[PDB]
């Protein structure tokens, strides 16, 4: 409910983190200086010993310690608005789920990171008669995730196309709870963030010729349904159509990953607004977000000093 | 005729309870703001302090006026 | 080669550290003076002016004898603690103090409590209103004792005294930060700050000429140059500097200045609930059966260690606040934050 | 026998303004204080006293109201 | 001489509305935080139930001066 | 009769409308976040009734206080 | 000759109003998350309907109140 | 005469006048709500419906308080 | 025969402008909802309009007891 | 005349202003929207319009409350 | 030549703009807080935020008509 | 005219305050949205100023009417 | 003076009171979004500090109405 | 004192009483922000109490305003 009593606890979680030069300093090392690094890091309270596995549960348990309260302690449309932030591990652990449910593999089987339901829940839904009794069984009262299961669960019973829109569902159910919340930053970011994801897909969709109009979504502000075809196409001049929108250095990008690396430094320079608000819900976001991008970063130098990659071969992914 | 001391007390009277009116939604946002700063470490309680006490200051203007119209009451 | 070469002028030192370098009869007001941030290494110390107001406002404040008693009685239970040479450890607090901060604060209790008892002197105030049992103030109501010079029950001959001692120690205060301003100004030869501090205290003394001859009494000869003087030195400053700082920093710095009624005000407050209580309870005590004044005084007493233990933290916050808030804002001390005196350390 | 109203109604208008503005400060106190419980129970003495340090306002209420009564 | 004694019991009943005001505004977050905290867990109720009658003391001075009025009435 | 009848009828029915309004302000509140729980989970429903007709003691107070002052009319 | 019925009626009306706006003000969020319930599901439709429901007690308290200041008039 | 007869309309307008204020900010949050839901599917407008229509008693019983008033003058 | 029009034609002022008060508080809500929906989807366009156009009741509950004070008047 | 004209221009004034500020308190929602959608699409600007200007019969209503008001003066 | 109606009409008047420019500015808010962030957004719906802005004034005329009516039928 | 004076003076003055009142409200959201844009970027500084100055219309409008309203003090 | 002159009092009283209201209301997002962007970056306070201190010209006008009213008492 | 001094002490407590209101109003949101900044981090305490008592001028001319009505009663 309070905006400002949980933003106290991000602003106190804010002022721990590492700077940049912390990161400076990681690209010339021997994973045992990174080590010692760590263990002079917030995150090396959960590190163990020594090894990369060890070191990803610790920053995986670190993650979920230092995000994953904000979550709890929320009431009301303060709890609804923040429940639309950490919404993707859930989304896709309920995906693997769904897919594991249709493949007939052990519950054990799965991995199930981290979310923010119950994973007792998680375990019970892994039997389930009916997929919407799977729904009520993960049901909560304000998650997006059960209502869009009863909507989109008036297909069939187990599909992967039901999966693939339930996927789209919930990205609609996302838009559509941003347009049906008083928040005037979280919306702008969750639509950037729906633009850059049909970007995305339209990337990941070239060569395939098939019709856009299933593949692309709603609830972007940049994009077109004719821009979306113009880049389904090979029209790298519809790239370079996004003129003044948050897609200003994305322009004649034929690479998937670098074309990934600009919308991921477009998010978190959108993110990085999010300072702009002191008193709503859009700073802790942006901590969410700077955390889970400097969690991404401590991976990657993570898997660098693990197998000796160059600092070349990361000064492509340094760049914010 | 007689209605000058009643009126004298019934302005002074709507001076503090409309800077206590005043005093409480300051201290409501201060209090909040601190006891979430408590609650995230218990290292800043006399800053935190600091903020809550820094608004009585209009309570107490408000109790001198209050004061100064019971001495002219 | 132990070079021990000078250090840099009033430009262009950043990099240089801070000390406090103050006098031992002030030395224990460096924690409240390093609450703050650092000086910029030729800046006004003005950890003097902390223990040269503090206390004097402070007095003025909390007026109670037995407060000042009680006060007395908790700084020698604390001397006694720092004595055994224990650390002060608070778990509900988590407030782990060693002996030096202790007794310090130690030191600036017993500084202030002889101004306090001193002002509860001049108040005529010992645990509430003791004199209405025997009247150790003399009033013309009723004569018990030698006379107070402040009743400090009504205001019908006080309180125009008392915001007149409140609005001079202020206007004081502000010219004498306004005058620190300008000092430090000719000083780093920058004459912007010099030049901006010199008409503040002109449109500051032009803006209380002004009100004292329009809002306040007659004869409006002798300040009528003067406050035609202080206007024409703000308008020609203002274009001596052309650096916006308009009519709202003026109003700004005087609002700062009359800020100090506030003191006066806490005071006077605090006057009225101690007395109200201290009233009823030997009224209620002595007029009411004149044989429950023991359970009457016992719930007094605890009456008036809530009102204590509610209003004297805010009450002794107050000064300190404002004299934060006028000394070293009306100076400046908001640039750079200052270096810090880091030697190596042999922790021991 | 006409102001005697007067400065009961001032006086009730002056608790009841104090007691509302003690509210409104309580209510973002106490939502404050039962977040911290829920989040854990070490913090319940200094959620006690900063949810009792908005009793200020109503002690100056009733102290106005007393002085209205000792006037009345 | 009359109008004095309707004025009393409409300030009365201002002090005991507007205190039943703050106090409901208090016991709004009070009971929707003890609500959300019940909801989180059974074991801290006895906890919330404490923290929403804590409010209670608004609506105990209102009724003291309402007596207090009734008393002069 | 006359109009100090009135007055305090007009007393009476201020202070009971405010002891309303507070009692409304409190509920609403607390039964969002109610209905909230129990949409959650319908085991808690006495809690939830419990939490819900906490808030009436100011209604409580607001009636007897009105029928103080029918009977002192 | 005497304004003691319109004083009467005015104090009535100002209770019927303030409790409506206290019943009002308790029905919207109460509504709102009844609302958002049913959307979910027609399942618990009934305990909403009579947590719904629940608020019109103030506003039978202050109709009752209402009847008697016109059985007063 | 002509002092008694106008303040009862005054009190009967004032009644009218909150119940509706009310009943209006009863029906905000109610028919946004409402509107969401029929946003998310064309099958629950019914209950939506309902819930609307749920918070025109209290616009009723001001109607029923104030055609009492008119009936009084 | 004294101030009786100009307290009833103030009055029906009060409950004009307060009944307008609540029809403009509901249609805040109602509009930001349908226009919302609107946007979301062009088929939405008559249920947001009935939605908009329920709030009217409030209004012209009020403009019939203007209307009979008018009458009165 | 009297006193009747000015209480009764009073009213009329008073009705208005709180007309314009309950058709104020819907087009700030009102207006938030459609400029929302305006910046979503230029394709809806004729249907914000409409959402906009359908809160304009609240104010035209107490301009004619008022202007019957002032034909009764 | 009236002595309490004067002022009473006055106090109206007073009244009604003193809310009318109240619900304008209550309005005007939200207007200009939606039109500065599209206008931050982009430089290219100045005109459509401004007449959306400039559409609340109306019942700032409506209020200074009344006030003129008193203040003519006074 | 020993009422006529202070009552115009109580009518323009709050005229004064109101119309104060909602410029302040208004800039309240305009300046936040400006200071946000600032931040962003000084290249928009002098359309947030515009809009900030944009509310000062009322204001003047207010000031206008005082002034007439001392032009017939 | 006698009526007049308290009444001209309680109008310049209003209206600094309603002016000071209206300047805080304003100042409250105002200094929000200054240390906002204070803690964003230490270089913007110059234009943080021109955005808070632009709304003081309608408590400059207020005091100013006020003067006038002391002087037309 | 009569009706003028009684008035007057009404419109300096209502002046104090608002004044104090509006300070607290701003100072809230002013020390959320700047409790916020001190929990974030411990160098900008001293722009952050300056913004804090930057909320003072209002509460300051109020004092001015009381100052001025005791001294012309």
């Amino acid at each position: 409910d309070d905006f400002a009593y949980l933003n106290a606890r991000v602003r106190v979680r804010r002022g721990t983190l590492l700077k940049e030069s912390f990161f400076q300093e990681a690209l010339d090392l021997s994973f045992a200086d990174f080590l010692r690094l760590l263990s002079e890091t917030v995150y090396g309270g959960e590190l163990a010993g020594q090894g990369l596995p060890d070191v990803d549960r610790a920053v995986l348990r670190t993650q979920a310690k230092l995000v994953g309260d904000l979550p709890r302690l929320v009431t009301g449309e303060a709890r609804e608005a923040v429940r639309l932030l950490l919404l993707r591990n859930d989304l896709h652990n309920l995906q693997a789920l769904l897919r594991a449910k249709a493949t007939g593999r052990p519950f054990e089987e799965v991995l199930l990171l981290p979310g923010t339901l119950r994973e007792e829940v998680w375990r019970q839904a892994y039997e389930a008669q009916d997929p919407a009794g799977m729904a009520q069984v993960l049901a909560v009262p304000g998650h997006p995730l059960a209502r869009a299961l009863r909507a989109v669960l008036r297909e069939t019973q187990d599909l992967a196309r039901v999966e693939a829109l339930l996927a789209k569902r919930f990205f609609e159910d996302v838009a559509k709870a941003a347009k049906g919340l008083d928040q005037p930053a979280l919306r702008d970011y969750l639509a950037l963030e729906v633009d850059a994801e049909n970007l995305r897909t339209a990337f990941k969709l070239q060569g395939s010729g098939l019709a856009p109009d299933a593949f692309f979504l709603k609830g972007g502000r940049f994009v077109d349904r004719v821009r979306f075809a113009r880049l389904m196409e090979g029209d790298y001049a519809v790239l370079d159509e996004l003129s003044g929108t948050p897609f200003s250095g994305l322009s004649g990008v034929r690479d998937l990953k670098a074309l990934e690396r600009g919308l991921r430094c477009v998010l978190l320079k959108e993110a990085k607004k999010g300072v702009q608000d002191p008193l709503g819900v859009g700073l802790v976001l942006a901590y969410v977000k700077e955390r889970e991008w400097e969690a991404v970063r401590l991976r990657l130098l993570a898997r660098r000093a693990y197998f000796g990659l160059p600092r070349a071969q990361v000064e492509e992914e340094v760049v914010c | 005729g007689g209605l000058d001391r009643g009126l004298i007390a019934v302005g002074m009277g709507l001076a503090v309870g409309l800077a206590a009116l005043g005093t409480g939604v300051a201290q409501a946002r201060i209090g909040a703001a601190g006891v979430g700063a408590i609650a995230e470490d218990r290292s800043n309680f006399g800053t935190a302090l600091i903020f809550l006490l820094l608004p009585e200051t209009l309570v107490i203007f408000g109790l001198l006026i209050a004061f100064i119209l019971n001495g002219r009451l | 080669v132990y070079a021990f070469e000078p250090v840099d002028e009033h430009h262009e030192a950043d990099r240089i550290p801070v000390v406090l370098d103050n006098p031992p009869w002030a030395k224990p007001f460096e924690l409240l003076v390093s609450f703050l941030n650092t000086p910029k290494y030729g800046t006004f110390d003005p950890t003097p002016v902390v223990p040269v107001f503090f206390p004097f406002w402070f007095g003025m404040i909390v007026g109670d004898i037995g407060y000042a008693l009680l006060f007395y009685l908790v700084g020698r239970w604390l001397s006694g603690y720092v004595k055994r040479n224990e650390p002060l450890v608070i778990d509900l607090f988590a407030l782990k103090l060693k002996p030096q901060v202790i007794g310090k604060l130690v030191h600036i209790l017993n500084w202030m409590v002889f101004w306090t008892v001193v002002w509860g002197v001049i108040y005529g105030e010992f645990f509430g209103t003791f004199l209405e049992h025997l009247g150790v103030f003399g009033t013309p109501e009723h004569p018990g004792l030698i006379p107070i010079l402040i009743h400090r029950i009504d205001t019908a001959k006080t309180a125009n005294l008392l915001i007149l001692l409140s609005v001079a120690f202020g206007v004081v205060l502000v010219f004498f930060g306004l005058a620190l301003r300008a000092y430090l100004g000719l000083k780093h030869r920058h004459m912007a700050h010099f030049w901006e501090g010199v008409g503040y205290l002109g449109g500051l003394v032009g803006v209380l000429a002004l009100a004292a001859s329009y809002l306040g009494n007659l004869q409006a000869g002798w300040l009528q140059g003067l406050m035609y003087l202080g206007f024409g030195v703000f308008l020609l400053a203002v274009l001596m500097s052309r650096i916006w700082l308009m009519i709202p920093e003026i109003f700004t710095q005087a609002g700062h200045i009359l800020s100090h009624i506030r003191i006066y005000a806490v005071g006077a407050a605090g006057g009225i609930l101690a007395g109200l209580l201290t009233d009823v309870g030997f009224a209620l005590a002595e007029r009411l059966g004149l044989l429950g004044v023991l359970l009457g005084l016992l719930v007094a007493g605890v009456l008036h260690l809530l009102i204590l233990l509610l209003t004297t933290l805010g009450h002794m916050l107050q000064p300190i606040r404002l004299l934060w808030v006028e000394f070293f804002t009306k100076f400046g001390f908001y640039e750079e934050n200052g270096r810090p005196y880091r030697p190596f350390k042999s922790v021991r």
